[PDB]
């Protein structure tokens, strides 16, 4: 009967998504309404900055993408997907999208500012996570992937660098730049080398299952302190993944080893998450035996770590990047290309 | 150790995506 309670939730959930998916939100703000403070990260065609909405006083994090740059690398459909999906979704562990707009040069997504830093930064600092601590994060990624997949969405870029810690010590998934709504197979060669399912590497066409594979790679980086497949150039990392030969740290509990052994399965018809029981095979595993899946959805569990921050607009849990002025050119660039944004 | 090899590796820094 708890299984039926989720079924209902994700049915009402998918009704919401479709109303926003079919009729998406446009030009709900402007560049001049935001005072730009500091850069929080970057990417191939832009950056994310801390900002202040001058009329509400509130802080947000604003992604800024160069329209011309996106076209040069042929990445239009991806950038359009990010916004469409982000504006559509709604979940305790997904960064919100508050505003979006475009001007002559760039695309702009203003998201709720998550001041805790990226998991990545913390994990590198501390070294590695206690399994209980890594169970707390993993379980929020399970629920979120149970959510996304039921809207027929594949995430494709899970890794510590895109998992943000909020003030209550939980996760906001960011970077939906390779998210794609697909029923059936897709064949795009994208992701981060250390998180790619072998099927992707092998140009096979693939599905939701790659997200279960990444969840295992992620948990293993959380608990070991380093990924299961690594080296000094991608091509050497690719060979390790298809080889299908993992090796576990000696501290890893035996339940962790059996979980990972089942998510890091090369054979797609054996991987947890692509089987007849679905996601429940994961939820019902012994490593997750102490996990109250509903306390976690409801955010009533005690986070094993809360990041320190001394007032709003504090950027102290984030690295320092070189700054750059924002040139908005006098002529519209790529208007037709991004006309749905 | 394997922790040690990782720490010395080119890939302990934030990792970019690849794409088409
Ligand atoms: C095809 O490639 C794509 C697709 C979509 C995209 O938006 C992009 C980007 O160009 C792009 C630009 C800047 C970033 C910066 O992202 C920061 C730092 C990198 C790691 N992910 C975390 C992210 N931080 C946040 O989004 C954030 C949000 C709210 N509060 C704090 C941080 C990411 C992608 C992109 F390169």
């Amino acid at each position: 009967s708890e299984q039926e309670s989720v079924k209902e939730f994700l049915a009402k959930a998918k009704e919401d998504f479709l109303k926003k998916w079919e009729n998406p939100a446009q030009n709900t703000a402007h560049l001049d309404q935001f005072e730009r403070i500091k850069t929080l990260g970057t990417g191939s065609f832009g950056r994310v900055m801390l900002v202040k909405h001058m009329e509400t006083g509130n802080h947000y994090a604003m992604k800024i993408l160069d329209k011309q740059k996106v076209v040069k690398l042929k990445q239009i459909e991806h950038t359009l997907n990010e916004k469409r999906i982000l504006q559509a979704v709604n979940f305790p562990f997904l960064v919100k999208l508050e505003f979006s707009f475009k001007d002559n040069s760039n695309l702009y997504m203003v998201m709720e500012y998550v001041p805790g830093g990226e998991m990545f930064s913390h994990l590198r600092r501390i070294g590695r996570f206690s399994e209980p601590h890594a169970r707390f994060y993993a379980a929020q990624i399970v629920l979120t992937f149970e959510y996304l997949h039921s809207l027929d969405l594949i995430y494709r870029d899970l890794k510590p660098e895109n998992l943000l810690i909020d003030q209550q010590g939980y996760i906001q998934v960011t970077d939906f730049g390779f998210a794609k709504r697909v029923k059936g197979r897709t064949w795009t060669l994208c992701g981060t080398p250390e998180y790619l399912a072998p099927e992707i590497i092998l140009s096979k066409g693939y599905n939701k299952a790659v997200d279960w594979w990444a969840l295992g790679v992620l948990i293993y980086e959380m608990a070991a302190g380093y990924p299961p497949f690594f080296a000094d150039q991608p091509i050497q990392i690719y060979e390790k993944i298809v080889s299908g030969k993992v090796r576990f740290p000696s501290h890893f509990s035996s339940d962790l080893k059996d979980l990972l052994r089942n998510l890091l399965q090369v054979d797609l018809t054996k991987r947890f998450g692509n089987l007849k029981n679905g996601v429940n095979d994961i939820k019902n595993h012994k490593w997750f035996a102490t996990t109250d899946w509903i306390a976690i959805y409801q955010r009533k569990v005690e986070a094993p770590f809360i990041p320190k921050f001394k007032g709003p607009g504090d950027t102290s849990n984030f690295d320092d990047y070189e700054e750059e002025e924002i040139r908005v050119s006098i002529n519209e660039k790529c208007g037709k290309e991004f006309s749905e944004f | 150790t394997t922790y040690a090899d990782f720490i010395a590796s080119g890939r302990t820094g934030r990792r970019n995506a690849i794409h088409d």
